[PDB]
């Protein structure tokens, strides 16, 4: 199982940063870790592939980074925008692609 | 001897399940292993002969592969009667070792 | 196998070809620990020993001196294709050379024959001790070669030698013959044991992990070895394996001929430059125009996506009807009609023209059938050989079904540019009308 | 635009069968490998099933190995999902995604594009 | 060999060339007994036989995984090449592949180590049996191993053992690294002996015998081996030897530099571009640009007929009337004058124009004369070596007889075309005039 | 180095390379004494000494057998610098083939391993023996052989043989497998130590002589082989060593990239088809157009003058405003927009245009920019990865001085011609107005 | 023209120092290695020191080893020598001469262009 | 027993000089070859060894090369200290010969 802080919060402004905790068969296997937003009701919007590459019209402010088996997500600049799930993705040797527990951001 | 690690000690699984099993020799054993099945309170029964080549009487459902070190053994769709315990043997020095085995449940 | 035989410009489609695509590289770090080798000195005289030993201390002697350096498509796609493969892994060994980090690798594999290792550059090398080589040198001829003597009357000490240091000294003579960077994964640099090993540790999907270790040939194939350097005793290199993140993808390959038709006797012949591997990847179709590129093993071709060149969705419009879209198929037209067979998978084209006289006939019976002028389409179920005057050329028996989209030929239908007639790679409307 | 939308999703009594249906427009269809992705109420994304560009390969969750069956028709550009032996616990939304990857560093895929998803019920 | 100086067209035409032109395939199917060694197990300890019997085994297992897959007019014609030759090769091995005629061909071979046998699709292949590692492992090894041991005395068999397997481990690794096809025969697929016999065998008249065992690395080049695959412990594999039905033909060479002349005192340049290998076959005349498959040795050129494309018997014609001829004669014309040497068999043409300067001399007297600007021609006899600028060229010291063919040259007698003034491989009429 | 973005063309210039540049070959002519092999004959039964003594009889009695014979520049030079090597050293080879000659040679050979000896021709060759198998075959195996009854018990002297003869018949498969011309020197025909001692003989300035000494790698790889012949049972070879006559002077290599431009929707693109490494040799510029020609190590090119085509010294105007230099640029030039990535040793240009997605990323960030459409230069230090849709190219980790050379492209600035607009390898002025 | 001109060649107390410069013009006097070489008055040439193409190598006679040094400015097109602790025998005549050579019997180089050469007077 | 030519029996030089001393070997010594400096009236002191490697300590403008049976030692510019007898030793194989000792004034 790939793992997430239930939630995480702060202030406009601030940085926040979510961790995505896997194992020595995902993000420790060299597999890459994805990280997705959803706002309520919608379905998943993806926020970064590969560890830390953004798609086009994901704001900069978003940045995430891979290393040992684990990942992160620092939403810099937080605003209201962002108080959506954050879940991470990644791919496991055993199950296949991963999700994880994703993280609420409250701002 | 040839110590034979196998791993998991213990699988358990679905019917329809793709459960593979490992067993990793000490030194090079060139393709000389053998996969057996013991059913409880049976004499066992060698499924795989020379790392890969089924024996004659049983399911092409098994199967194993590698050389050398490392080897693989694998119930590409596990069946009811496929519970039971597997160990691999090597055959490449005396003593033929046989693994820790391993229950499959 | 599907293959469609395009009257309108005397070229086959050829689909149902499935992909494989490399897309990255995995690395895989070998030290093959030479042992305490410069540490033995035979000095009584001439022996087996003696020689073996010279060859190996000498071979690992030269190997320190040894290092790396730490529009017509065809030519362009395949000067990127090797261009980038060795950029790609110089990078990496440019970060394993770093002394911080063979020691790393090194100290990692002390008690594992095989390690996973993440360099300081993030790539997270495999990492494998060969030491056959080094327990022989450190249990067996150390202790033969007491002070200096070693004609010993030991034989199978010598040619037990002789036979550990061979997969050395092959690596020695491909590393050195290559400057570094071998062409290919030889049985040497990487066993069958070893590639196996390292396919099924890649970080890959499980369905690449079979169609691997099916297709290791392959593998082997598409890789290459880069020599790190000698270290202590130990040679270290490394073998760039393919990632073939791109699979079960649509691949098509179009052939084609010389489409001629004699206006007033004289041939306005047109050909289709465009011929080749072309695939779908990620919603683009890729043209794979060097012959290097891609190959095939049943419906799978092996191909390289450094080597693809982007080509408009549009572009398959050249295979509906290239007479009438206006998109710039790339055709060449000129007078001369050569005639000729082109081989499909599943046929044959055939160019026979004014002059050759151009046959087809089964063993069974002999000629089944003479050729019309013009271009034609035999299926392998046709015939077993076309002949081209006394030329033959026996067909692709295989089973598929082919089609005709019929039409007209250009050349038939368009009237060739007074001048210039003779036009090499170009747009079609600069050709006819 | 590029859409997906998922349809067939509605109420199913446990142990009843349902088969989800994914059209894909305005893409290449056939170019991309295709994934289920569910959500129970409130929970985490849960990956279901995946298949290859054409068909070669399908993968499934534990959960969905046996009961479920993915497929994909190129031609109509459709995504499907046979289901069956609904249990309760497989009350979820129902998202295909379209599913990308690069081969540079390691194949993990990523699901680039989403449907907005069909909401399955399995209850009496 | 007689050379002519085209003088209007600066390109040599080289005659007196004899065919060799491949026709056909010659199948010889080798069973390589690799022996009872599956039965063979070392079991005590590290022993020099059980290394060489590991190796044999495994080998034997890695083979079982080894199968075969199944106008700019050098692109083209190699490409047919190619694919022709492998066509015809597989089409037979899909028939000796069949459990039915393997059968036949392994029961032909049980009481002779040589057999002529047809094949269910008809085809009378010679069959070959190569017996002298089973002999050696049923009458040798299989005697001395008793009971798993094999860590025994007598070294010879160890070291005998590691000789009578060398062909059976080289011939593995050809297989193997080509995926079942080799380019070529090595020594370790087809033996000198084994050549001697198949080609004394052919149905063939016995000019072509005593022409082939004359020149049998030629033959040895032109063949390729096709594995068939392993069939208990025989690997079955298959040579296409040559089969050279046109012989003695008159062939011929065109060699050719820029012809420019300063118009104006800009330059214009013709090329010819019908260079290379063109052979009378059964009447008609056969071009050959490819430059892999045409070869002299002597005065025989060995061509490949599936490598040919036909031409009009007036293309001649451009070695005399290119000028006048209305066949289209193929040239590149153009702005820019190359200065350079085109060494043909029996002298050099020398491209030299404003720019470079050109010379030539002996080793015994130094610079003989300063070439004037415009293409010359040097004999072998004129000079020993050709100078441009500081670059030095040898010259061919062959015995021959030349002539020059007088005639002002085509690009100092027509005006250029003036738009487009450059044009790559059109027929020479819309380059001038 | 320094490499300057041309930006009017989309071009880099990568400069500051160093040259050193083959103009003539010395020669070494080895004499490998076989020995006195028959005179020696097995004759009791199956032996290890009968089985390498027959493989060195039959590979001595085959070697007899063996013997040598004796405007789109690519194409042309590794043509010319082909044919110009051979013949320079076959003519060597006709002068030593004399029997006056060898026995000259082989006489001075008499009392030393290493002699120098001019042919009757005025070459000062060097000779070298190789003897060490006629020293085992005459004091141990002709003593051991005895009365035939070869298979004696003392193994040691059958290993021991199957050493010594292992260079001879590497040798003879060598010479024949490539009919007597080897196309490289391989460690069989001549050794490290007799590379080393023949560089250090060549009549040459010091500064060549270390530099060769440090690349001896690259002097074995441009030097070659030919068999003279066997005389009694010494089998005599020559090995054409390279001179590096230029060293020093500069070189430069031009890359280039497709440079579109969108006129009313309609793309107009140009290449540059002046493509690859320029030298300056002795006050001229020389082009060499073929992809064999040069190899680097470090800063030093190591091309043959024999490729190089000599181009006027205006022809650096086309790296400095092409668009008004007189001289004929050669370009092509069409409407289809290839996008594409060239990696040059500094950087990569990259090509993108309407369709692909062109990103630059860094492994520590992820992307850093998306590419602007139309030709970019990226610095190795800009990213150090380019992405042309879902492809990834790894940029070169080299320091050195980029630069830019402004100006607005050629195809954004001239108007195409409307007929015909695509030409291939044209001067730039029949493209553009 | 293809011209070398020697400059700077004067009077020097033995021991003192001076600076030998050949302007070349008329060629691409970056392809070609350059050359020193004197005359004692009535003697015979005598060669002094080289330099290669791009100044990667220098090369002197007994006599100029550490006391000499010779330079090139491939963008002035200029030939420098340095000379120190000039001798009553370093009294000479001293051309700058191009140096050229065929690789293709030996490397020897041979002086195809001379300068007129600068008078050195080493006296009191 | 390998006979060590070593040449020239003498030498004289410049402070700054790139003098070069060969050693030559009756057989092959493979690149066994190792290069002493002896001061007058001091023991011999070793410069290079296995034909090309500089012990340690050794100032760096000492260096040698070759193998088989031709070797060279440089001294790639003389310093005054450098004055003193060069001796060549191989040891391929016993006794190991030294070479005659070419005197350096
Ligand atoms: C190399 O040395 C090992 C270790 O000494 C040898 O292994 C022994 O082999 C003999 C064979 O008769 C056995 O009796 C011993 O039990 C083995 N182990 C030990 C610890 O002695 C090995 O035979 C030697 N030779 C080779 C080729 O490996
Ligand atoms: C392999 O076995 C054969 C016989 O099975 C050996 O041939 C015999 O060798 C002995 C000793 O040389 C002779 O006395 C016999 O006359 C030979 N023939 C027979 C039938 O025994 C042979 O030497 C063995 N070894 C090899 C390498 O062949
Ligand atoms: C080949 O013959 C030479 C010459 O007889 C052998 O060299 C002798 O070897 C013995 C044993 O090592 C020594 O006692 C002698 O001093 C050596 N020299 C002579 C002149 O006898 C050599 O051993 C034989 N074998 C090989 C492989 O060379
Ligand atoms: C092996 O050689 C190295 C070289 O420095 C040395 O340090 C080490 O002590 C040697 N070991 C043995 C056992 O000879
Ligand atoms: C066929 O020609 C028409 C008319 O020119 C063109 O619009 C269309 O794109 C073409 N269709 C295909 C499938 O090539
Ligand atoms: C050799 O192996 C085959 C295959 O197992 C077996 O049928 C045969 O009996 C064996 N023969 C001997 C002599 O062991
Ligand atoms: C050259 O032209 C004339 C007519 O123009 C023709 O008769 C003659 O045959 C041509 N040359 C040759 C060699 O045929
Ligand atoms: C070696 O062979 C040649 C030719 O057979 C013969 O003349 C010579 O006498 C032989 N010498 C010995 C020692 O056998
Ligand atoms: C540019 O082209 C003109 C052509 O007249 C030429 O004179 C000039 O030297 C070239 N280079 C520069 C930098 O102007």
């Amino acid at each position: 199982v790939v793992t997430q802080p239930p939630s995480v919060s702060g202030a406009p402004g601030q940085r926040v940063t979510i961790s995505c905790t896997g194992s020595s068969s995902n993000i420790g296997a060299g597999y890459d870790v994805h990280w997705y937003q959803q706002l309520p009701g919608t379905a998943p919007k993806l926020l970064i592939y590969d560890n830390n590459n953004r798609p086009s019209g994901v704001p900069d402010r978003f940045s995430a980074s891979k290393s040992g088996t684990s990942a992160s997500l620092a939403i810099t600049g937080l605003q209201a925008e962002d108080e959506a799930d954050y879940y991470c993705q990644s791919y496991d040797r055993s199950l296949s692609g991963v999700f994880g527990t994703g993280t609420k951001v409250t701002v | 001897d040839i110590q034979m690690t196998q791993s998991p000690s213990s699988l358990s699984a679905s019917v329809g399940d793709r459960v593979t099993i490992t067993c990793q020799a000490s030194q090079g054993i060139n393709y000389y292993l053998n996969w057996y099945q013991q059913k409880p309170g049976k004499a066992p029964k060698v499924l795989i002969y020379d790392a890969s080549d089924l024996e004659t009487g049983v399911p092409s459902r098994f199967s194993g592969g590698g050389s050398g070190t490392h080897f693989t053994f694998t119930i590409s769709s596990l069946q009811t009667e496929d519970i039971g315990t597997y160990y691999c043997q090597q055959y490449d020095n005396l003593p033929f070792t046989f693994g820790q085995g391993t229950r499959l449940e | 196998l599907k293959e469609s035989y395009l009257e309108e410009s005397c070229s086959t489609i050829t689909e149902g070809y499935l992909s494989v695509l490399r897309t990255g590289w995995y690395t895989n770090v070998f030290t093959l620990e030479v042992g305490d080798v410069e540490n033995l000195t035979c000095a009584d005289g001439p022996s087996l020993i003696k020689t073996e030993l010279d060859l190996t201390k000498s071979a690992l002697r030269e190997l320190r001196t040894v290092s790396a350096d730490q529009f017509v498509l065809g030519a362009i796609a395949c000067g990127v294709a090797t261009a980038a493969a060795v950029t790609a892994g110089v990078a990496i060994a440019k970060c394993i050379r770093l002394e911080s980090e063979v020691t790393a690798i090194k100290n990692c594999l002390k008690k594992t024959n095989e390690c996973v290792s993440t360099l300081g550059c993030g790539v997270r090398v495999l990492a494998t001790a060969v030491r056959e080589l080094k327990d022989f040198v450190s249990k067996n001829l150390t202790r033969a070669i007491n002070k200096n003597k070693c004609d010993i009357p030991d034989l199978k000490m010598a040619v037990s030698f002789s036979q550990f240091n061979r997969r050395f000294l092959n690596v020695v003579r491909q590393f050195s013959d290559n400057a570094g960077i071998t062409p290919a994964i030889s049985k040497d640099l990487m066993t069958d044991a070893e590639l196996a090993r390292a396919i099924s540790n890649m970080p890959t999907s499980a369905g690449q992990i079979k169609l691997m270790l099916e297709n290791r040939a392959m593998v082997r194939r598409k890789g290459f070895g880069i020599l790190i350097g000698v270290y202590g005793s130990s040679v270290i290199y490394m073998v760039q394996l393919p990632i073939f993140g791109v699979i079960d993808t649509p691949c098509w390959i179009v052939k084609a001929a010389p489409s001629c038709s004699e206006k007033k006797g004289n041939y306005a012949c047109l050909l289709r430059e465009d011929q080749g591997w072309y695939c779908q990847n990620a919603g683009s179709t890729v043209y794979y125009p060097c012959e290097k590129d891609c190959e095939t093993r049943g419906d799978h071709v092996f191909c390289d996506t450094a080597a693809g060149i982007n080509v408009a969705e549009q572009s398959k419009e050249c295979n509906i009807n290239i007479s009438t879209t206006n998109y710039p198929c790339k055709v060449s037209c000129g007078r001369h009609p050569i005639s000729m067979v082109a081989l499909s998978p599943l046929g044959a084209l055939v160019a026979c023209y004014k002059g050759v006289s151009c046959s087809i006939g089964s063993n069974r019976v002999g000629i089944i059938k003479q050729l019309n002028k013009g271009c034609s389409y035999i299926t392998n179920q046709d015939a077993d050989t076309v002949t081209i005057d006394n030329t033959v050329y026996q067909l692709s028996k295989v089973e598929g079904e082919q089609h005709v989209i019929k039409g007209r030929p250009v050349s038939s239908s368009f009237d060739p540019v007074k001048f210039p007639q003779d036009q090499f790679n170009v747009a079609l409307d600069q050709c006819f009308e | 635009e590029v859409q997906l939308v998922e349809s067939g999703g509605g109420l199913v009594k446990p142990g009843g069968s349902l088969r989800l249906s994914c059209a894909a427009s305005g893409f290449t269809f056939s170019s991309y490998s295709m994934n289920w992705v569910r959500q129970a109420p409130g929970k985490g994304l849960e990956w279901v099933s995946s298949i290859s560009a054409s068909s070669s390969y399908s993968d499934y969750a534990d959960s969905a190995k046996g009961r479920f069956t993915i497929s994909r028709d190129n031609a109509k550009t459709s995504l499907f999902l046979q289901m069956n032996s609904l249990r309760a616990e497989d009350t979820a939304i129902y998202f295909c995604a379209r599913a990308r990857a690069t081969g540079y560093s390691s194949i993990t895929p990523y699901f680039d594009i989403w449907g907005q998803g069909t909401l399955v019920t399995v209850s009496s």
